[PDB]
């Protein structure tokens, strides 16, 4: 997360991280219930160097807020029992990207463990909503990856203004989430995690998933996100949550 | 210039 803060200590307790052997933290993902994670399809095909597809390769840390602090009070670890990605996932365009992530032995719920609502499939994130992005991913473009989870805060963008902003680039799964201005915006390592929306009755619900950009924090260039709602249905017919 | 938010990124020219 570009031009964000340090978080406070469980204040994003769905925000999980994923390790993959010998590489840390590399991807985000969103827990939505004891068994299933929300997180970027894109982070698990493979590369002719490791096989990101392979389950097994993968670790999740869940209550995790320092990464040099791995072995905290509160923080859980879990495998990967198994991993779906959207069908319609073209490793090209990024279109459809979205992946469930089901964990081997089940997340057990505290202060610092705690799902995060998922939005009706006819619900709508008005452009102009304040939106909340969380990550361990770079601070600046070209950076490392922040040690303490970091927090920013961005708008929708209304979609006929991504669409100019980001020609030929843009598909009805995606949403443009930031400032014109750039100066906050979400960077490599946030793929896979939530945004978060703080709605009427002060809870929250995921309002995307981190996906791409052209470039971090540029002037007319905001984070592009895989949208929540469209994949309602999707996630329910393959979780049951 | 399009590129993943990952580690590593997924990049292309544009
Ligand atoms: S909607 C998913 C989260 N739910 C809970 O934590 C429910 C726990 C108990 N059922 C309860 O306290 O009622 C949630 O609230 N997510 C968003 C949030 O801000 O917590």
């Amino acid at each position: 997360v570009v031009g964000g803060t340090d978080a406070d200590e469980g204040e994003w307790p769905w925000q999980v991280s994923l390790h993959a052997l010998g590489q840390g933290h590399i991807c985000g993902a969103s827990l939505i219930s004891p068994n299933w994670l929300v997180s970027a399809a894109h982070c698990y095909i493979d590369d002719r160097g490791f096989r990101y597809s392979d389950p097994t390769q993968w670790t999740a840390f869940l209550g995790l807020h320092d990464q040099s602090q791995r072995s905290a009070p509160g923080v859980q670890e879990r495998r990967l029992k198994r991993i779906i990605s959207h069908p319609f996932f073209n490793d090209f365009t990024f279109d459809y990207d979205i992946a469930l992530l089901e964990l081997e032995k089940p997340a057990e719920y505290s202060s610092m463990v705690r799902p995060i609502c998922l939005p009706d499939a006819s619900h709508v994130f008005p452009a102009g909503k304040a939106i909340w992005v969380t990550g361990w991913g770079h601070t600046q473009y070209g950076g490392t990856g922040a040690l303490i989870l970091q927090k920013g805060e961005i708008r929708v963008i209304q979609q006929t203004t991504c669409e100019n902003l980001l020609p030929q680039q843009i598909t009805p799964r995606m949403m443009c989430v930031g400032f014109l201005s750039g100066g906050v915006d979400s960077c490599q390592g946030d793929s896979g995690g939530p945004l978060s929306s703080v709605e009427a009755d002060g809870r929250i619900f995921q309002a995307g998933v981190v996906s791409w950009g052209d470039g971090c924090a540029q002037r007319n260039k905001p984070g592009v996100y895989t949208r929540l709602p469209l994949f309602r249905d999707w996630i329910k017919e393959n979780t049951g949550v | 210039g399009r590129c993943t938010k990952s580690i590593p990124p997924i990049c292309f020219p544009d």
